[PDB]
């Protein structure tokens, strides 16, 4: 059929087809059938341009994360550009109608949709001395030209990251009670759960984005002690802060 | 393939 079933057996063939895959996520076979029937004419119009399939959002709801979709909100629709490793999620707050999916797919084909940037949600509160960065607040926080921003790119599974974390919190606390508390940010970002503009080759990576020098961040290479990190901030930031 | 969490993968 034109709209097949995306699952562990058919995934490799969709990934080998060399064209995007549009996913129709729904939690029941009836809804999958309803949406497949509804959207068939769009799949037909796109034959050989974009493959369409349904995907069992009960069994494979987690797969929605691969498309920068929320893993808990169905039904859902997204296009994966397999060539380019780009993901184009349709807004899970909108109803999946013929007209809206047609307009979405038409916009995708027209080049009108920017690839989605993977991000955790904006943290609901920013209290505790270390600031949590996600892709959606990276520009506002890290590239804030009025603050020296120390940013740790880490993975939750990373042993050195785990070892660093208590020292990193001690560092945040020192700055938070310093006379530089409104111009130094001690921040971290889970680089496994957020796309960042930085090229990160290993974890942890620590960079200082100085006030007034955001295009020239300084990569830290010291001993990862609190004292060494204070020195690093003091030496490389605009505010010579400690 | 699928992971235990239900993520699909190739190969």
């Amino acid at each position: 059929p034109l709209i097949g079933e995306i699952g562990p057996e058919t995934y490799s063939d969709y990934m080998s087809a060399g064209i995007p895959l549009a996913y129709i996520f729904a939690e029941t076979a009836e809804e999958r059938k309803e949406l497949s029937d509804k959207l068939k004419p769009i799949a037909e119009a796109q034959r050989g341009v974009i493959n369409f399939g349904t995907i069992d959002a009960k069994a494979f709801g987690a797969h929605a994360g691969n498309l920068n979709l929320k893993t808990d909100k169905f039904p859902a629709f997204a296009i994966q550009e397999v060539a380019k490793n780009q993901k184009f999620p349709f807004d899970q707050e909108k109803e999946i109608t013929f007209e809206a999916i047609k307009a979405f797919v038409d916009d995708f084909v027209a080049g009108k949709i920017e690839p989605s940037i993977k991000s955790e949600p904006i943290p609901e509160k920013q209290e505790g001395p270390v600031t949590v960065v996600v892709a959606k607040n990276y520009n506002e926080i890290v590239l804030d030209d009025t603050k020296d921003v120390l940013i740790e790119f880490y993975a939750p599974w990373c042993g050195h990251c785990k070892a660093l974390a208590p020292k990193y919190e001690e560092l945040g606390a020192l700055y938070a009670k310093s006379e530089f508390k409104d111009r130094v940010v001690i921040a971290k970002v889970d680089a496994t759960a957020n796309d960042v503009p930085d090229e990160i080759q290993g974890f942890p990576t620590i960079k200082l984005y100085p006030a007034g020098a955001k295009g020239q961040p300084v990569t830290y290479s010291g001993s990862r002690t609190v004292e060494d990190l204070i020195k690093f901030i003091a030496e490389n930031g605009k505010y010579k802060a400690a | 393939g699928k992971t235990k969490e239900g993520v699909l993968y190739v190969g």
